[PDB]
């Protein structure tokens, strides 16, 4: 906008000072409100980095698993040996 | 001043999300177990024969 | 004088609205509405 | 000024890893609102992987 020919500028001067305090309000209740999303975000980077922590865990369960798969397979293969061994 | 986004929804929504992979991975767990288990007892069940 | 003063401020910051101004702007909306305004001020001028 | 500066440091909720930043506009605002944006698209991302 530029500023009407015909205005006061004691006019124009109070209606910038009433604008100025409307946008010092909203200023400091945005950036507040930026403020809450800050700990929201970092708080659910905390959370996914825990669980993070945990799938290295799920990684270590799925070795005891293959190692208790591989020894009851030979378990079984030496017992069919040793029934053939047995049975001859 | 006027220009400025509501993001809430997509905080609830990653929120949200981290709960489910919260659920999902304790149930991961526990069907972890209910196999480990399973193949210990296959085992003492040939180590007598 | 205001309406395109603030058009022509928001495209000189090269602000992208993430509420993007709805379609059509208010002032399309009045603009339109000042042509039908003319339209029946020609009307009871006929009728005149 | 040195005042608005040893408040920024005494109002820091933890001086082990965090540095208190200034913002005096809303382009300040902004320049930070949309990091916010690129951290949710992110922790997204890695959240539905």
């Amino acid at each position: 906008i530029g500023i009407n020919e015909s205005k006061l500028l004691e006019q124009l001067l109070n209606e910038w000072v009433s604008e100025i305090e409307n946008q010092t309000k909203n200023f400091y209740d945005q950036a507040k409100t930026i403020f809450v999303w800050d700990q929201r975000i970092m708080d659910n980077s905390q959370k996914l980095g825990k669980l993070m922590d945990v799938v290295v865990k799920l990684n270590s369960q799925q070795n005891a698993l293959n190692q208790c798969i591989d020894v009851v397979r030979d378990q079984q293969a030496l017992l069919e040996r040793s029934l053939n061994a047995l049975d001859s | 001043m006027n220009s400025f986004s509501n993001y809430d929804t997509k905080i609830n929504e990653i929120s949200i999300g981290l709960d489910q992979v919260a659920s999902v991975m304790d149930n991961l767990f526990n069907n972890f177990d209910i196999h480990i288990q399973s193949f210990k007892y296959l085992e003492e069940s040939l180590a007598k024969p | 004088l205001n309406s395109v003063n603030e058009q022509v401020h928001l495209l000189s910051t090269q602000f992208h609205s993430p509420f993007s101004q709805a379609r059509p702007s208010k002032e399309m909306e009045i603009i339109v509405d000042s042509l039908v305004e003319k339209i029946d001020r020609i009307k009871q001028t006929i009728l005149c | 000024t040195v005042d608005q500066w040893a408040y920024a440091l005494s109002n820091n909720p933890d001086p082990s890893i965090l540095i208190p930043v200034a913002a005096k506009s809303f382009d300040d605002l902004i320049n930070r609102r949309m990091k916010q944006e690129e951290t949710i698209i992110a922790l997204d991302q890695n959240t539905q992987e």
